[PDB]
């Protein structure tokens, strides 16, 4: 399963990749409707006042552990915050139909590992708010829409998953 | 309008985006973009405040702070009056005529709702600012003749994509106990003495991935098995269930009707946080939660509540009323022929359904050392007008699973007619 | 007449659409000149601080109770107008010649109406800050200009004019 | 330096757009724009402030302050040195060359005047900041020789599009009487005793749209007439005549010169608003203003002033000297021949002007008790030149409609040529 | 050479044209790298904060006489920076190849010269800070640049020289 | 790693831009472009802040603060940790599949070194925040196999252009003295007696352009000149040397070695500013600095420092290691054959090179009431394997001019072989 690696025993920091989505969240910031060639476009601004990481700490891994231990080999995401960055998306409808959009953040998963025998003991998980990805759908009220279109239930990544690892020292 | 396949407690229903109130009174401006150039609207959040509209049948409980509360558990929303998200909407005129640019403000229509036995007796309707609507058209002519239009009546009209994504989330007056322990392939916990309160939940992960059968030592109470959504693959600890206090959950298997005697079987991922809701017990009797992981085609239930019946020594009908499972979804029913066993004793039974369709599977439940096996008895692909009579063995136990074809109404009702 | 509604007595709000540019304001906002090829873009921002609406009271019909009947049945415009809304135009100049555009708001008038015998005795009028249009023409030194493409003089529609009621109770 | 064919008092010409000062005083700056690249220059408004610019012959009265209130009543302009309004330009250079992008800060010249028998007494000059001006060409040789160039005479150049948009507004330091009720078919208005000490405007609406007389009891003094620019459809009252304050007036017709006996003929609307100035009397007896709608072909003169002529019963030239109307517009002259009627007996007149040209109308004014009526003598193509003359009957009336076809004069001369 | 002018005698205000990039400034500002089809887009906002005029006075000509001079006959650029101005650069990538581009500022050279038998005598120099100017270059990891692309030995006038002058008095 | 043939002093090197530190330290974000669809990452500069990095060899003088000061005088920088400056990158998805977008902030790497006789005994590294990096290219595939890669060295990785810019400063440490007046034909400079103390500069400018010769009396201490980069074309007195406080420094010619006994011809503009660093002296004596416009083909060494020769009236080998000047640059060396003069009697010389190749040019320094001149009397396309011997008239002058074609070290050696 995900908790087989092939790594030396010890505490690694992982860098699970960018483009991660989180559970639910989908429609959280709304959803935007255009028709008939009009050009749509939603962004935003991931100033720190909002865009807050979330932490999944374990035992051996508390929130600080698990900050400093990503901080130091992956980008600083604590300094970054202070400079605001913006991102946009825009699309055009279609000639004679309706199109929806809707924004949603991305992060970047990053992991702190327990490893014992080549396999995962503990892991503690944190999402770097990252920037956003926008769903499209053509539609009409008729059309019947596949719920997996707006709902996603279980965390995971709109780009390859990563697996660039440094073991931790101390 | 329609059936809704739950078990009691609260829901928050993601009804669908581009909600808008009629009579223009969501209308940000007209364009009138001249053939050759090209119009613009723009949401630029030079001030970030957004105006939620709410609703509620019960002002008392389900308030806005209390409503906006569930839907935080449910989907997680952070900001509620507030967005830096911006939107804008582009369009460029043709050579040859006028198009008119209308720009609406738009909603999220989330409703919550206390859903108990197949009614709801509590709701509120919460219209989250969304990122707005854009309507292109041709320009109308100035002098097309004006047409006296009274005014529509005051309400929404749905303008996004056809939308109806329930999510349901922890009773908040419900207490959270917890076993810290990943569950190995035997377990017995003991219900706290506040279960006669109260019901609660217990939150709990395997040890290992497989199934499990989940019951009270009486298979009374009823049990009710939820799944954390997106509990998977997080913060995790061989040795200990690490926490997220997701109070969003999806409904697995279970009732809540107070006679149906029974225990679960269902399929359980590791890698995953798991609830069970135990209703109220009030008794100074201590109650017991049972796990026990089947090895063997008991799988075949996975994911459905096995329904103990009685009273089945008389002749004719005997309905068992409960509430029904999902198009798709399962419900079983257990049975132990009345007699002493003896291969040639039997007792002839015609099983049919009354209130919804379904496809049944007939299996004779077997025991060995190696756990339990089932052994297919016959099939049936038509349950509301089944007539095919069979002949089960006096002091045997047979196991029948429906899997529900047709939601008619709330509860599905089981008839196990005895010929003989 | 304008004064000849099918309305049974009694007082009314109407709406009369959006597109409402007012008499002579034409180049209040001034204009814009460029040439060929160039793309020009002019647009705003209806802040409440300017944006401002034009009241026209009756006797029957002072601007307190014009604004909420309006304000009742139709658009809030007291509340929208504590939130920042933008509008542009653009337009591109042809390959040798200047093109002149200037920007002037638009609003919706809406109405307070006094019926009797299926006329109007009476009529309020009010006009609530929309968005803005712009008008567009090529021109060189020489040319000589309608000086009614410069000049409204009398409030008017450049869209279709609407007639949208609801009888006022009370 | 042309005729400007308006009565007495303020005005405010919109001179166009487009304006800036020479030797690049409005340069914002150049943008050299490489080949296969885009360039952009924008206003963004990061601050509001903007610099009018201001130019006075007197500024005791026509001060900045005075002159920016003056552009307020006629065009309604409410900001003047602030700006929300962004502008901004896009070039992209082609494959094969580099493009040079200038842009400038302009302004629109509005001016103010106070306009006197045909002069300027008073003039000032407002330069409202404007939406900018883009120059795009090839760009320039950086090798190029440089050429001494004087700097050019500190000054405006128009850059815009021809524009002459002239809007009288109310003198601000006559007095607006108003006539409260809707005028019916027949009013009369006594004249305040204030204007013994100035000049005054009576702001009022008839009752019934149609054609009406208008005048003194004397026909003395003249009266002149505007409309209050954009009072139509808005506030109303069939009651009452429901106020805008509005300053902006066009004149419709009438004049200014002491000695013209005369009354006015014109079309109003009910849905309209309308000012009458009338000139300070300075007398102690109370003079009336006498309002009645006309039915009949007297529609014919409609927007005239019909100016009585006196003084007819001699031999030869009989000329008046009047403030020309504008092309197109018409002026009339009311003639009672000298001597008693009765058919037969006439007097030969020959009609001529000799300022500006024109097309002449004679008609022969009857009574009826269904009102007046016009019977057209005869029409005249050429009035400069005209030597034909007419016999007109002895104690009859004639009225002589003028229209401008040549602007040659602030003054028009009529002459009523007396053969015999 | 440069000093040779066909003027009487006397001291003068110059307008030397808007276009003078600065001796070594290139790249203060840095540098923008995309590649594959990629639009590019660097701008900025001379606010007068940041965007300060370059005084090289002379005996006869201090820096007062210099701006009250050159803001009496040109136009005034200390009112001027007081109102933000902005100007952005955009450029594609090529498809399969990078891009560099880097911006600096541009000025308009202002000069006040001391004329004596058709040669100037003295020399006063003023930039007063225009827009902005960039350069662009394709590349790849091998290629190597010529260094005059980085770097600008002499102050220089992207545009065409001028020579606008006006005679001082007093 | 190669050799700097440059003199001892500071300079500051543009070692590029798009410099980014390694594991994505300086990645913004990455974005997901679906097909059919735009994607945009801006620095908007809602906040004017940015972070430099930095890296010294010596924090005690090579300071963050003092290397800042450095790269003030050579580029004249203004804004180190802010910027107003934004930058956006914009990309259309085709319709057939998506595009993967991620952006990176960078910085342009200026290097600050104090070198000291081909050798940096200090080094600082200055990482100026720059406009960013984005790199597009094919979405990768959700389901593309994980694989476990080690995180790379802490480090910087150069992703703009090759660049590698240098340019000098002057030495904050040592003062600068200043010749006021324009220096005419002939100039005597006394060197202050501050030079005991330490090494300064002398700032001047000549009267007219040409070529110059400068040295000090004895021919030593030898001198080193610099251009004053920018000081062209500025503020211009024909009487007085204006100012600029320009610290960027150009190396035109000169060398460190002590007992360079020399002198320098270089050419001069009188457009520009220059700069004399005149090594610390150290002797009760006062040195002087003498200038002399030349006129004649000694402009052949233009921009050269002229060796002269010592203890030559011996046999065989004659050595002198000097500071090699860069490829195409030159160096020369000033030859007074040993012996009387009288045509006849000379003497064989082998002139040859050993570190550095490069072409040589001999010729004959003459005198004249016209100034200098010289002759050639042969030229050498190979002077590290020339053997080709010449005949040297004795009591005679001669130079040898070396153009560097290979810079194999820092030190280029001279070889005046004498046959006989
Ligand atoms: C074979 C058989 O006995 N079928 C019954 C079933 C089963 O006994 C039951 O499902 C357990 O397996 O019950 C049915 O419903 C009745 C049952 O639930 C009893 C239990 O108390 O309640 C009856 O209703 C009561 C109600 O609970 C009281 O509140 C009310 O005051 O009085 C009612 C009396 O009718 C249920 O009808 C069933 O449908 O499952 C009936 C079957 O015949
Ligand atoms: C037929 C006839 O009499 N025509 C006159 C007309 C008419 O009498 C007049 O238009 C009334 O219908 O007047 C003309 O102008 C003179 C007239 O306005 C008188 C009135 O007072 O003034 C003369 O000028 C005066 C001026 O008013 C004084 O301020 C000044 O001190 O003395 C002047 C004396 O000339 C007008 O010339 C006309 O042109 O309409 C003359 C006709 O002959
Ligand atoms: C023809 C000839 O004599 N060639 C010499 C040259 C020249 O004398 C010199 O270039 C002047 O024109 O000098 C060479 O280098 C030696 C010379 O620089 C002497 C001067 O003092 O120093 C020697 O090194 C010294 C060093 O300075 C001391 O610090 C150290 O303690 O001792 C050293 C003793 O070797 C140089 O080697 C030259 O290469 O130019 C030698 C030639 O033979």
């Amino acid at each position: 399963s995900i908790n087989n690696v092939n790594l030396a025993d010890g505490n690694y920091v992982v860098n699970r990749g960018d483009g991660w989505i989180l559970s639910r969240q989908n429609q959280n910031l709304g959803g935007n409707i255009s028709n008939n060639g009009c050009t749509a476009i939603v962004g935003d601004l991931r100033i720190r006042e909002t865009a807050t990481p979330y932490y999944y700490p374990t035992a051996s891994f508390n929130e600080e552990y698990i900050k400093n231990n990503v901080q130091n080999v992956f980008a600083n995401f604590t300094e970054a915050s202070e400079i605001p960055i913006g991102f946009e998306f825009s699309k055009t409808a279609p000639s004679n139909k309706s199109l929806y959009m809707y924004l949603q953040y991305t992060y970047i998963r990053y992991e702190i590992i327990k490893v014992l025998q080549n396999t995962v003991t503990e892991r503690a998980v944190l999402y770097v708010p990252s920037l956003g990805y926008v769903k499209s759908i053509e539609f009409n009220s008729e059309e019947q829409i596949d719920k997996n279109f707006y709902f996603t239930s279980q965390d995971k990544c709109i780009l390859n998953e990563k697996f660039i690892y440094k073991k931790i020292d101390d | 309008q329609t059936i809704l396949p739950y078990p009691n407690g609260l829901y928050v229903i993601n009804k669908g985006d581009g909600y808008m109130r009629t009579n223009d009174k969501d209308l940000i401006g007209t364009l009138l973009i001249e053939s050759s150039t090209s119009g613009s609207i723009i949401q630029p959040r030079l001030r970030n405040t957004t105006r939620p509209l709410f609703n509620t049948s019960n002002p008392t409980i389900f308030s806005q702070e209390y409503t906006e509360a569930r839907l935080n558990d449910a989907f997680n929303i952070q900001l509620f009056n507030t967005s830096t998200t911006l939107f804008k909407f582009v369009e460029e005129a043709p050579t040859n005529k006028n198009i008119s640019m209308k720009v609406y403000n738009t909603y999220e229509k989330y409703e919550l709702i206390n859903y108990q036995n197949g009614n709801i007796d509590d709701k509120a309707e919460y219209y989250l600012p969304s990122l707005g609507k854009c309507e292109v058209s041709d320009a109308p002519s100035p002098q097309a003749p004006v047409v006296e239009t009274p005014v529509d009546q005051d309400g929404f009209i749905q303008t996004g994509p056809n939308e109806n994504i329930i999510v349901g989330v922890i009773n908040p007056s419900e207490n959270i106990e917890e076993i810290s322990t990943p569950i190995p392939d035997d377990y017995t916990y003991n219900i706290p003495t506040s279960i006669q309160n109260n019901a609660c939940y217990v939150l709990f992960k395997v040890n290992t991935t497989g199934v499990y059968k989940i019951t009270t030592k009486n298979n009374l109470p009823p049990l009710i098995i939820y799944e954390a959504i997106g509990s998977s693959n997080r913060n995790m600890n061989s040795n200990n269930l690490s926490n997220d206090n997701i109070k969003a959950i999806k409904y697995i298997t279970g009732l809540n009707r107070s006679d149906a005697k029974s225990y679960l079987i269902v399929s359980l991922f590791k890698d995953k946080n798991y609830y069970i809701r135990i209703p109220q017990i009030s008794s100074s009797t201590t109650s017991q939660l049972i796990f026990k992981r089947e090895l063997g085609n008991i799988s075949d239930l996975a994911d459905s509540t096995v329904n103990i019946l009685d009273n089945l020594n008389t002749s004719g009908t005997h309905y068992y009323t409960r509430q029904s499972p999902d198009v798709g979804n399962y419900i079983s029913y257990q049975l132990t022929i009345p007699g002493d066993f003896n291969n040639i004793a039997s007792s002839i039974f015609s099983f049919r359904t009354r209130n919804n369709q379904g496809i049944g599977t007939l299996y004779r439940l077997t025991e060995s050392i190696n756990g339990y096996n089932l052994i297919t008895i016959n099939n049936y692909s038509d349950l509301l007008n089944n007539v095919e009579p069979i002949s089960l063995l006096n002091g045997a136990t047979y196991i029948f699973r429906v899997k529900v074809t047709e939601l008619n109404n709330y509860n599905i009702i089981f008839d196990a007619y005895r010929n003989s």
